[PDB]
């Protein structure tokens, strides 16, 4: 019963998830930073938002609080953390429960 | 300003909802501070930039605006030329502009200028057209229809008024100012007595607010004091005053009205203000320090809006007028808004450039020859056309009647004397009217009563056949009001997409080799486009643009015209 | 003394003498010169601050301008001049200030403002209610914004009120039509100031400056942050003890402002 999915990540893993999502018939949403304005994954989702127009390099895929805010604004249902950013971050999966967003992991 | 803070504001929109129009009006008369209406999204650019300002420019400040005018009375943001000019030159849906602003700015009344006879269109329409258009208007966010008639003919106002009470929005009824109540020699007709009488009548037709539309900035300082004096005492409607600053005397006029107890004034931010636009709200704000009453607003915010619009104006320098200093001859000829300039882009444009001092004079003379009329749209066009015609044809006041039988008077004037703009205050002179219509009967009744109601249903089937499938009611009255133009809006949209989404500089100039632009299409869907090169034209003049668009090489073919 | 001597011989009848810092002591030399020529000398007070606002200045209060007027009148000026060089003399304040000055000196009063706030006509309208003697105005097409109020608009603004503005509007229009064309020859020299600017009420730059301190700011790195140049301009002025800002005291505050950002 998932309709809107958001990938909290970039690059190949993100493109991989959208592809699955697509095939499950689930709208996707991608996030990017300032320096990924031109990253391929950016263009593979249905929608795409900039995390932290305020924020920096690879501490932009690490901002729990902003990403959850992007997710809520797109009426997101799940977040798939891919691998090696927030994928193992205990705190992140919790603020996801709180907000109604199913964290796709353990 | 965050969309969430805005949600938290409760201004005059909220108040309409709470207490209705009846109730909004009363609340106005309560307040002690001068309430203000902003004209930056409408009259101000209509005067200074040929009404070319585009949706995108307004939506970008929508949210800072909703904050700055949190306590203002309304935002005038639709009506006038905007309807026509959006579809036509700008090639964008006025309705989307309204819709989008409405969501961006949820706390402040939206105001538009309704032409009593034909709304927003360009000819006469049967009444069910007026009604449909007002129905859909009020459905989309307008809360205050300022209804004026171009000859102050109360009768032609009754219908648009009836349409407004039906949607339970605010109905602003409009006297247009002419002549000079300070000066007994100027008119036997347009005298303090006329306005008071004419105000009382309007109150009876049940309008909520009485508005004075000084469309040519003719309303001198003392006269505003006098005029607003008597009005505030002959009627219990709140008074809402609109001048232009074309004499240079606008603030002074407003400062005067304020003392007499005006209720709301129309103003513009500094950088969109001045000359043929409204007075500058910034300026008035400080001007009032030290006197009893004060403007209700956020200057520190306004100075900020001013700065925005200062820059955006730049994007439009191609449509600036050449009016660059105030002009007091406007007191002799009473030409409204642009005309003084416009009429000149016309008189050289057929070789009397060296005799415009004659044309401005004939303008004055033709007015009186028409028995001294109120000169707004389109009545101002009629006078303008006669003036041209008569100078061009070595014509005078007596010889228009002698040689009339063998003169092609312009369609604008034959149409006037035919009853088709409506009925002039003083009636028509019989012998002039005769020489002008060469037989043709005149209407005996507002041009409205004469016409089969439109069949809105034959229109849908016509428009649904032609286009896609989904046609709205806005598509319909848009077609009805502007058939030829609306058809064209639709060719373009099909060809080029939704242009209103572009930024003004790209709308007007395109791209330069090397440049990367971004268009926000929908929420989180945007186009990033880079123009890499344009090649050299080929065997038959077809250049090859090299783009990149979203990580994708792309090639477009365009017809050059050497 | 030489300059005043040749100037008076050459044609010039009225010398409006002003000091960049209202320092009366410094106006003594030019004054004597003029009197010796037997010409007219106006002693000028330059305006700053805001007599309407008691927290704008401990110093430039209404008693401060009266005391000065009286001081100048003692020095034997023929005419008192109010030089409102930044367009700062708000309409209400014009009324009090001219009113107070009239009943505190017998000198006639000659008022000069700039329409850079868009409130100059009001400021005259009011000065006139209070009884000003002479005002500076310009022909319509050479007026407004950082110039003086248009005499033409003023002519009509006074319809209906007690005092008339003594002049020929028919001829004035003719003159204005003239300077329309003529001004067209000078278009490479126009400012960009194309509308009123109320922020003068915070920073106080006299007529030109703001538009010439904005080039400057941009020659340097500062261009993208006149936002600071202006803000500092105010503060430098307070840092320097709250000074009158005309030529050249205004250059001073300008330079220091650039320097500091
Ligand atoms: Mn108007
Ligand atoms: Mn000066």
């Amino acid at each position: 019963q998932i309709k809107k999915l958001l990938v909290a990540n970039r690059g190949e893993i993100a493109i991989r998830i959208f592809r699955a999502a697509a095939e499950l018939d689930i709208s996707t949403v991608a996030i990017y930073s300032n320096e990924d304005k031109s990253s391929l994954h950016r263009y593979k989702a249905d929608e795409s938002y900039l995390v932290g127009s305020d924020l920096g390099p690879a501490e932009s895929y690490l901002n729990i609080e902003r990403i959850i805010d992007v997710a809520k604004q797109a009426n997101v249902d799940a977040i798939h953390p891919g691998y090696g950013f927030l994928s193992e971050n205990e705190q992140f999966a919790r603020r996801c429960a709180e907000e109604g967003i199913k964290f796709i992991g353990p | 300003v965050s969309s969430s803070k805005i949600a938290s504001f409760s201004g005059t929109k909220q108040l309409l909802d709470e207490v209705g129009p009846k109730g909004v009006a009363e609340w106005v008369k309560k307040q002690d501070d001068v309430l203000l209406t902003d004209t930056t999204f409408r009259d101000a650019h209509q005067s200074l930039l040929a009404t070319r300002v585009r949706t995108k420019d307004m939506i970008n400040i929508a949210s800072k605006t909703a904050d700055v005018f949190k306590d203002g009375f309304s935002l005038e943001m639709w009506g006038g030329a905007t309807f026509d000019v959006a579809y036509n030159f700008l090639k964008e849906n006025p309705w989307e502009r309204l819709e989008r602003l409405r969501k961006a700015i949820p706390n402040v009344l939206f105001q538009m200028l309704l032409r009593a006879s034909n709304a927003v269109g360009y000819k006469n329409y049967p009444d069910n057209v007026i009604h449909k258009f007002v129905q859909e208007s009020a459905k989309a966010g307008i809360d205050v229809f300022r209804i004026f008639d171009s000859l102050n003919w109360v009768d032609q106002m009754k219908v648009a008024n009836e349409a407004v009470q039906e949607a339970g929005k605010i109905s602003e009824g409009t006297i247009c100012y002419t002549g000079d109540i300070l000066n007994p020699e100027r008119s036997n007709i347009y005298t303090l007595e006329y306005y008071v009488k004419l105000a009382k009548e309007l109150e009876r037709e049940g309008f909520h607010i009485l508005a004075i539309k000084d469309m040519a900035g003719l309303l001198k300082p003392k006269a505003a004091y006098e005029l607003i004096g008597e009005l505030k005492s002959a009627v219990d409607l709140p008074i809402h005053l609109h001048t232009h600053d074309t004499s240079g005397n606008g603030l002074l006029t407003y400062k005067q009205a304020i003392d007499a107890g005006v209720d709301i004034i129309d103003t513009a931010v500094a950088s969109m203000s001045g000359l043929t636009s409204q007075p500058s709200a910034n300026s008035l704000y400080y001007a009032l320090n030290g006197f009893p009453r004060h403007l209700r607003t956020d200057i520190e915010g306004m100075e900020s809006l001013s700065h925005y619009w200062s820059t955006v104006r730049t994007y439009y320098s191609d449509f600036e007028s050449d009016i660059k200093s105030p002009n007091t001859e406007i007191y002799q000829h009473e030409m409204p808004g642009g005309q003084y300039s416009n009429l000149s882009q016309q008189a050289k444009s057929l070789g009397l450039g060296e005799r415009f001092d004659e044309v401005k004079d004939m303008y004055r003379r033709v007015n009186f020859l028409f028995g001294d009329i109120v000169k707004v749209t389109p009545s101002s066009k009629v006078v303008g056309d006669m003036a041209l015609y008569m100078v061009q044809n070595d014509l005078d006041e007596q010889s228009v009647i002698t040689d009339g039988y063998k003169l092609d008077f312009p369609e604008s004037v034959v149409s006037f004397f035919k009853g088709e703009i409506g009925q002039p205050v003083n009636g028509f002179n019989k012998d002039l009217q005769a020489v002008i219509l060469k037989g043709q009967e005149a209407l005996t009744a507002r041009p409205g009563e004469y016409l089969e109601p439109v069949d809105f249903e034959k229109v849908r089937e016509l428009l649904e056949e032609e286009q896609q499938g989904p046609v709205t009611e806005q598509d319909i009255i848009s077609y009805v009001l502007y058939p030829k133009v609306y058809e064209q809006y639709i060719q373009t949209r099909n060809q080029y997409g939704n242009l209103s989404l572009l930024d003004t500089p790209t709308f007007f100039f395109g791209m330069r080799n090397g440049e990367t632009v971004e268009i926000e299409i929908d929420k989180g869907k945007r186009l990033i486009i880079k123009l890499e090169t344009i090649s050299e034209p080929d065997e038959n003049g077809n250049r090859t643009i090299y783009y990149a668009m979203n990580g994708q090489a792309r090639r477009i073919y365009i017809k050059d015209e050497n």
